[PDB]
């Protein structure tokens, strides 16, 4: 998981 | 850690149940002398094979690494902390291209670079008030918690993209809504004036996660 993409 | 007092300060805000009175004056809890100097404005949880990496809002970048270290890059894009498993520090450059630590250097570099061409940088908008690291993480359903080691405590939530900012020391906490906008209270005015259900459950949440944290030790 990642954070909040472009 | 710092986290026994925001416990203690989480339990005492949430039993004034700020959202159970009859009229709730949540603006006048405002405290602009409380804004975070810090906070993780982007992550990348690839811990099961190469760890995680961060984003701090100065552009600073972190690794906490799955053999326990941490690399640290400082957002002159040169100067690195490196800390060993024992807590050891030790100051290197990325110029100098260092025998030992080269492979966990274009780790980081990886991790930058990804965060760089794909994340949102949170709270771009806010301008803030020692350099923290990322002391201790775990995800859940809902949320990431990220404990600093200056003693903040972060909560992005998953599904609206809200976010708690928790600080121990000024006994504060800055609130980023669905639509980016920010607030910074004193969490004892927050006792005294209230607050939103909103911002009421996700307080209720942050104790929880608190808890787990400590009880994690």
């Amino acid at each position: 998981m990642q954070s909040s993409p472009l | 850690c710092h986290l026994s007092d925001m416990l203690q300060q989480l339990h005492s805000v949430n039993a004034s149940k700020p959202s159970e009175r009859g009229l709730v004056r949540q603006e006048e809890a405002e405290d602009p002398a409380c804004i975070p100097i810090f906070w993780v404005s982007k992550w990348v949880d690839y811990s099961d094979k190469y760890g995680l990496g961060y984003q701090l809002c100065d552009n600073s970048v972190g690794v906490l690494f799955n053999d326990s270290t941490r690399l640290i890059l400082y957002n002159d894009g040169d100067s690195l902390q490196y800390i060993e498993r024992d807590g050891t520090e030790s100051y290197l450059t990325v110029s100098s291209h260092p025998n030992s630590l080269m492979k966990k250097i274009t780790l980081l570099k990886y991790f930058r670079n990804y965060m760089s061409e794909h994340l949102l940088k949170a709270g771009a908008n806010i301008t803030p008030r020692r350099l923290p690291y990322l002391r201790t993480w775990f995800r859940t359903r809902s949320a990431i918690i990220l404990h600093l080691s200056n003693g903040s405590v972060q909560i992005n939530f998953f599904q609206d993209h809200t976010k708690l900012i928790l600080c121990p020391l000024m006994a504060a906490v800055t609130y980023i809504d669905e639509k980016r906008d920010f607030r910074t209270y004193r969490l004892s005015l927050l006792e005294e004036y209230g607050c939103c259900k909103e911002l009421a459950s996700r307080l209720r949440y942050a104790r929880t996660m608190v808890d787990k944290l400590l009880s994690s030790r």
